[PDB]
RNA sequence: UGGCGAAGGCGGCCCCCUGGACAGAUACUGACACUCAGAUGCGAAAGCGUGGGGAGCAAACAGGAUUAGAUACCCUGGUAGUCCACGCCGUAAACGAUGUCUACUUGGAGGUUGUGGCCUUGAGCCGUGGCUUUCGGAGCUAACGCGUUAAGUAGACCGCCUGGGGAGUACGGUCGCAAGAUUAAAACUCAAAUGAAUUGACGGGGGCCCGCACAAGCGGUGGAGCAUGUGGUUUAAUUCGAUG
């Protein structure tokens, strides 16, 4: 919800106000059946990708 | 013709098409139209353009009710969401309220299948 | 990479009934323990019975596309099923592919849930427990890796393996309404089957780059008549070779 206060702003205002309401994120979420192994599988590698990088660039010369 | 001055657009932005239906505020329709009545079809509809076009065809359709304050409801997560708002703007009509109306249930009932394309 | 549960599993909020864990403190019992053949119970989803319910989804099925075909993938529909009650079934990559219990053996960084102290002198800091995540040392391991939550060092007990196919099949027994489960061969056949890792090659995997590679242009070929070569055919012979 954006009350146009210029309008231009009030669009980016109202994108932005979108975004973190994760409304587009949340329809995508819901367009197709995610099977529970498959959001949990998912959720794994995120956690696990997320560890194994902050791991690895804290051991982050070059030249 | 009731001439009406404060109203509400409602894009209906799908991922196919995307409809514009401006109402008064007790939601009576005034005006359509679609990006796939207003002249595109098959891939064009799924695009900003086509959705501005069907804006200015209601926008211009809108006038004939004398509209002058609209507040936009835009529902869904289609390309002609930002297109359709800033066509609205660029057609006179003072944007009041740009509301976002997509339906997002607290978990409800099981979407359709993956598509296993 | 929060929590709880033996595992399966468990997600709005409220109440009622109820299990377990953990900590602190004091008191108690006095080895009452550990493991377990057989046995018993619990056990995802699908399925089965009876009776309900049925929004959404969707095996089957129908139609539409795609295609050489398309009994598929895609689209439009759609029934059983999915949900409830009470039974049945007893199986899953039921997985950590890791039996249970016990003790011991360097560390680092986290999460979570108790407890004590300090000055809460200011959200904190320091002890002390439970559970959990990750990285690594010794050691172990074919390697990959495991690494105080061991795949290390030992002990108790149980389960199980003994080349690949045949075959988790047949027959018999048991169990089941059924589906089928469970127990479980042999003939015959092969000289392997297999694990991990290595180097390549390949991928309608990823990233990054180059060439008149494409794009941008310009002029051609393909069409005509001739020239020339090849094939084919013809010929007594149309010598032989060169063939993306």
């Amino acid at each position: 919800v954006v009350k146009v206060r210029p309008f231009d702003v009030a669009l980016r205002r109202f994108k932005r106000s979108c975004e973190k309401a994760g409304i587009l994120s949340e329809v995508r979420r819901r367009e197709h059946y995610e099977k529970p192994t498959t959001v949990r599988k998912r959720a794994k590698a995120a956690a696990q990708k997320r560890h194994a990088k902050k791991l690895a660039r804290e051991n982050a010369r070059l030249y | 013709r009731k001439q009406v001055a404060d109203g509400v657009a409602h894009i209906h932005a799908s991922f196919n098409n995307t409809i514009v239906t401006i109402t008064d505020r007790q939601g009576n329709a005034l005006a359509w139209a679609t990006a796939g009545g207003s002249g595109f079809r098959g891939s064009r509809k799924s695009t900003p353009f086509a959705a501005q076009v069907a804006a200015e065809r209601c926008a211009e359709m809108a006038k004939e009710y004398g509209l002058k304050n609209l507040e936009v409801m835009v529902k869904g997560p289609g390309p002609g969401r930002e297109s359709t708002v800033r066509a609205l703007n660029a057609a006179g009509f003072r944007i009041t309220n740009i509301v976002d109306a997509t339906p997002i249930p607290h978990n409800g009932c099981r979407p359709p299948k993956k598509r296993r394309v």
